[PDB]
C-alpha cells in the first residue's frame, strides 16, 4: 500500500494554534515537507508607540499554553533596557513560577497532546485490568490494583457505548491501525493516567497562581521585580510547596514511567525525526544579566558536534521572510526587525507561512527540551547527566538514539524530572533568603528616552527572546523571536529546510488516510503557532 | 462523535492564544473530565481532539449537521481584513467557517474577550481587522452570549452552560450581552482594598511600604472601578486574583480594553 503522492494535514490538531503540514511521499516515505502557519495577529505592529511597561500585558497574550513565559520575557527585556537589577526575591519568585509552568506544560503535552498518537484508547476496553495493574505496579513505586483500573475501564465503556466519542471521534486508531503497537493493558494504563493527569494539571497550574495571581495569564510581574508581597508569607510558601510536591510525585511516579513504557514499545522511533543543529538560552538565573549564571546554560551546537559547543552570540540571529508572507526577502536582526504582512496564498511566490524563519549564523536550529538537555549534558550538568543516563540505560539504547522523535519526547520528560527536583532547591534558597531578613521584592527604576533591551527565557519549547528599541520613552520597535518560530518556521532565503521540515524527511507512512507518523514527529516538537507567529 | 444523550458542543478556535481553552481545563467541581464524560459531548476541539486533517474536518461536519443539534463555544476574534485571509483553518477563512457554522447552532457562547469584543489582535491599529463574533456576524443574526475576560473565569462558562441546559434559555444578560449573574458588579466594589481607596490610601509605587501593607492600587493604574467581573469573589485556581497578588486590574473583561485601559499603570 506504499503510497506516492501528497499528504496534507490541516488542521494539525493537538497543538496550540493553526498549522498546516504538507508533505510529498514517495514509495511510502516522506521526501519533502512544508510547515505552513495559517493565522497572523500582528502583536509587534500593535505594540508600536505604546508605553514599554504595557508590553508584557500584550505579549503574554501571544500564548496561553506557554502562559507567563512572554510576560517574563518582556519584563526581562524592559528590565534590561532600563538597567534595573531586580531584587534577589524577585528572581526567586519569577523562577519558581517558571519552574511550575514547565511542569504543567510538559505533563499536559505528553498526555493530552502527544499520547493519542501512540495510545489506542478504545483498545483499553479489551484489556485485563488485573494484568494491567501488575504491569503498572512493576514500572512505578506507586502501586495500582485491578479494581483501580477496572473503574477506568467501566467509565470508558459507558462513554464508548453511548456512541458519542467526543474528542476520540474519527481517531486514527479507531478500528485498528498498523502503526499503533501497544497491547490492551498498556493502552489501559496510559488512558487511566491521561484521565488522572486532567485533574493533576489543575494542581500544577494552581501552583503558579499562588504567587502569580491566576493561571492562565499571570499578573504579578512589574519592571523592577514582582508585586506579590503575600508570596513572602509562610502560608503562601507552604501552599506552593504542597502543590509542587504533588506535581513532582506525579512526574516521578506516573509520567516518566509511562514515557519509558511507551518509548520501549516504539523503539523504531529512534530512527526518524532527527535534526542537525541546536540552540538554547539557559534558564533559572542567579544574575539577571549573566546567562551563564543560569541553572541550565546557553549554547549553540552545529551538526551534532557536542564536543564543540559554541557560545551564544545574540547578534547572529536573523529572521528571514523570503518564504514567508511578509514584504520582500531581507532577513533582519530583531533590533532592526520588520513586520510587514503581505499575503500571497499557499506557495505564491514560494511563500507558505506567517512565521518568519530565524537562522543562527545562517543555520536552522532546533530549540526546546532536546536542545536544552543535550547541551546541558554536554556541559557536564550533573542532574541532566544522571537522569539522561538512567533513561538510556532503562531503554537499552545509546546516546545516538536521542537524535530522533523518540529522543525528543524522552528529552521532554528528562527536563521535567530535572526541573521538578530543582524547584525544590530554588524554594529552599528563597526560604533561606527570607530568613536572613531580605523582604524586598521590587526595585526602583527610571525610563530612558532612548535604549535597546533584550530579554531571554528558555521556555518549555526553547529559546524565547523579546527585543525592544525605546524611542522618546515609547516602543519604537518591539520584536518577538519565539521557540516555535525557530523550530517550525519555513525555509530561509538560502532555501534551508527548518528543523520540523527536515525532520520529516524519511518518515514512513503506513496509511496515507491516517498519517499518524507525521503527527508523531510534528507533535514531538510541541508546536505553538500563536507563539511562532504572534 | 454525538447522537442522543449528552448535549453536543462544537468548540471553534479563531484568532486566539488558547488561553481561553486552557482556562476551561482549570474547571473545578465539576472538573473537565466530568464535563467531557458526563455533562456534555465535546465533539470538536482542535487542541485536544484525536482526529487531525480531513478526519477532523469530517468530525466537525458530523457534529454541525447532527439532527440532535449543537451548542457552539467560540474562542478568538474573527479576522475580517483582506477578505478574511489572515486566519484560515483547512484552507477556509475563519470568517467563512463561523459564518457557515454559527447560524446553525442552537446557542452560541463567545468565550473570552477576543471572541466577545475583538481582543488583543483588535487593538490599534488592528492590522487583521479582527472583530468579536456578534460584530462580525451581526448581518447573519448571530447573538452569542458573551463571557468576557482574558481569559474568563471558567466558573462563568460552566455556570452559563448549566443554566442554558436546565432552562433552555440564556440567563439575564447585560448591555454587552454578558450574564448579569457573573458580570453585575464592578471588580472594585468587591475588592478587599476598598477601605483604603475610600481613605485615599494609595500605594505610590510597587516597592513602597504602602504596597507592602496592601494599600489601594488605583494610583498605580488599577482599572477595578471601570471593570465588570467576579474576580474577587470567585478568585482564580481556587486561590488568588490580581489585586491580592499586589497588581492592578488591567480591565480585561471590558470591550476595547487594550486601548481604553492603557497606559495600564496610569489613572
Ligand atoms: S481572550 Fe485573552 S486568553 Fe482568551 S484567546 Fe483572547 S488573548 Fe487569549
Ligand atoms: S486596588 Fe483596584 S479594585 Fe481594589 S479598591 Fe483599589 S482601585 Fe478598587
Ligand atoms: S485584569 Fe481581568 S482577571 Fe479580573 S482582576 Fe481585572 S478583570
Ligand atoms: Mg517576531
Amino acid at each position: 500500500s506504499s503510497y506516492s503522492g501528497p499528504i496534507v494535514v490541516d488542521p494539525v490538531t493537538r497543538i496550540e494554534g493553526h498549522l498546516r503540514i504538507e508533505v510529498e511521499v514517495e514509495n511510502g516515505k516522506v521526501k519533502n515537507a512544508y510547515s505552513s502557519s495559517t493565522l497572523f495577529r500582528g502583536l509587534e505592529i500593535i505594540l508600536k508607540g505604546r508605553d514599554p511597561r504595557d508590553a508584557q500585558h500584550f505579549t503574554q497574550r501571544t500564548c496561553g499554553v506557554c502562559t507567563y513565559t512572554h510576560a517574563l520575557a518582556s519584563t526581562r527585556c524592559v528590565d534590561n533596557a532600563v538597567g534595573v537589577h531586580i531584587p534577589k526575591n524577585a528572581t526567586y519568585i519569577r523562577n519558581l513560577v517558571l519552574g511550575a509552568q514547565y511542569l504543567h506544560d510538559h505533563i499536559v503535552h505528553f498526555y493530552h497532546l502527544h499520547a493519542l498518537d501512540f495510545v489506542d484508547v478504545t483498545a483499553a476496553l479489551k484489556a485485563d485490568p488485573a494484568k494491567a495493574a501488575k504491569v503498572a505496579s512493576s514500572i512505578s513505586p506507586r502501586k495500582t490494583t485491578a479494581a483501580d483500573l477496572k473503574a477506568v475501564q467501566d467509565k470508558l465503556k459507558t462513554f464508548v457505548e453511548t456512541g458519542q466519542l467526543g474528542p476520540f471521534t474519527n481517531a486514527y486508531f479507531l478500528g485498528g491501525h498498523p502503526a499503533y503497537y501497544l497491547d490492551p493493558e498498556t493502552n489501559l494504563i496510559a488512558t487511566a493516567h491521561y484521565l488522572e493527569a486532567l485533574r493533576l494539571q489543575v494542581k500544577a497550574a494552581r501552583a503558579m497562581a499562588v504567587f502569580g495571581a491566576k493561571n492562565p495569564h499571570t499578573q504579578f510581574t512589574v519592571v523592577g521585580g514582582v508585586t506579590c508581597y503575600d508570596a513572602l508569607t509562610p502560608q503562601r510558601i507552604a501552599e506552593f510547596e504542597a502543590l509542587w510536591k504533588e506535581t513532582k510525585a506525579f512526574v516521578d511516579e506516573v509520567y516518566i514511567p509511562d514515557l519509558l513504557v511507551v518509548a520501549a514499545a516504539y523503539k523504531d522511533w529512534t530512527q526518524y525525526g532527527g535534526t542537525d543543529n541546536f540552540i538554547t538560552f539557559g534558564e533559572f538565573p542567579k544574575d539577571e544579566y549573566d546567562l551563564n549564571s543560569r541553572f541550565f546554560k546557553p549554547g549553540v551546537v552545529f551538526k551534532r558536534d557536542f564536543k564543540n559547543i559554541k557560545p551564544f552570540d545574540k547578534m547572529q540571529i536573523e529572521e528571514h521572510v523570503r518564504h514567508s508572507w511578509y514584504e520582500g526577502a531581507e532577513a533582519r536582526h530583531p533590533w532592526k526587525g520588520q513586520t510587514q504582512p503581505k499575503y500571497t496564498d499557499l506557495h505564491g511566490d514560494d511563500r507558505y507561512s506567517w512565521m518568519k524563519a530565524p537562522r543562527y549564523m545562517g543555520e536552522p536550529m532546533e530549540t526546546g527540551p532536546l536542545a536544552q538537555v543535550l547541551i546541558a549534558y554536554s556541559q557536564g550538568h550533573p542532574k541532566v547527566k544522571a537522569v539522561t543516563d538512567a533513561v538510556l540505560a532503562k531503554l537499552g539504547v545509546g546516546p545516538e538514539a536521542l537524535f530522533s522523535t523518540l529522543g525528543r519526547t524522552a528529552a521532554r520528560g528528562i527536563e521535567t524530572a530535572v526541573i521538578a527536583e530543582y524547584v525544590g532547591v530554588m524554594l529552599q534558597e528563597y526560604k533561606d533568603n527570607i530568613a536572613k531578613g531580605d523582604n524586598v521584592i521590587c526595585a526602583p527604576w527610571e525610563m530612558p528616552k532612548q535604549a535597546e533591551g533584550v530579554g531571554f527565557v528558555n521556555a518549555p519549547r526553547g529559546g524565547l527572546s523579546h527585543w525592544i528599541r525605546i524611542e522618546d520613552g515609547k516602543i519604537g520597535n518591539f520584536q518577538l523571536v519565539v521557540p516555535s518560530t525557530w523550530t517550525l518556521g519555513p525555509r530561509c532565503d538560502k532555501n534551508k529546510l527548518s528543523p520540523v521540515e527536515a525532520s520529516l524527511i524519511g518518515t514512513p507512512v503506513a496509511d496515507a488516510k491516517r498519517p499518524v507518523e507525521i503527527l508523531r514527529t510534528v507533535h514531538s516538537f510541541d508546536p505553538c503557532i500563536a507563539c511562532g507567529v504572534h | 462523535l454525538m447522537g442522543p444523550r449528552r448535549p453536543s458542543v462544537v468548540y471553534l478556535h479563531n484568532a486566539e492564544c488558547t488561553g481561553c481553552s486552557e482556562s476551561v481545563l482549570r474547571a473545578f467541581e465539576p472538573y473537565i473530565d466530568t464535563l467531557i464524560l458526563d455533562t456534555l459531548s465535546l465533539d470538536y476541539h482542535e487542541t485536544i481532539m484525536a482526529a487531525a486533517g480531513d478526519a477532523a474536518e469530517a468530525a466537525l461536519e458530523q457534529a454541525v449537521n447532527s439532527p440532535h443539534g449543537f451548542i457552539a463555544v467560540v474562542e478568538g476574534g474573527i479576522p475580517t481584513a483582506a477578505n478574511g485571509i489572515y486566519g484560515k483553518v483547512a484552507n477556509h477563512t475563519m470568517l467563512d467557517i463561523c459564518s457557515r457554522i454559527l447560524p446553525k447552532a442552537q446557542a452560541v457562547i463567545a468565550y473570552g474577550t477576543c471572541a466577545t469584543f475583538g481582543g488583543v489582535q483588535a487593538a490599534k491599529p488592528n492590522p487583521t481587522g479582527a472583530k468579536g463574533v456578534n460584530d462580525a456576524l451581526k448581518h447573519l443574526g448571530v447573538k452569542a452570549i458573551n463571557i468576557a475576560g482574558c481569559p474568563p473565569n471558567p466558573y462563568n462558562l460552566v455556570g452559563t452552560i448549566v443554566y442554558y441546559l436546565k432552562n433552555k434559555a440564556a440567563p439575564e444578560l447585560d448591555s454587552l450581552n454578558r450574564p448579569t449573574m457573573f458580570f453585575g458588579q464592578t471588580v472594585h466594589e468587591q475588592c478587599p482594598r476598598l477601605p483604603h481607596f475610600d481613605a485615599g490610601e494609595f500605594a505610590p509605587s510597587f516597592e513602597s511600604e504602602e504596597a507592602r501593607k496592601g494599600w489601594c492600587l488605583y494610583e498605580l493604574g488599577c482599572k477595578g472601578p471601570v471593570t465588570m467581573n467576579n474576580c474577587p469573589k470567585i478568585k482564580f485556581n481556587q486561590t488568588n486574583w490580581p489585586v491580592d497578588a499586589g497588581h492592578p486590574c488591567i480591565g480585561c473583561s471590558e470591550p476595547d480594553f487594550w486601548d481604553a485601559m492603557t497606559p495600564f499603570y496610569q489613572n
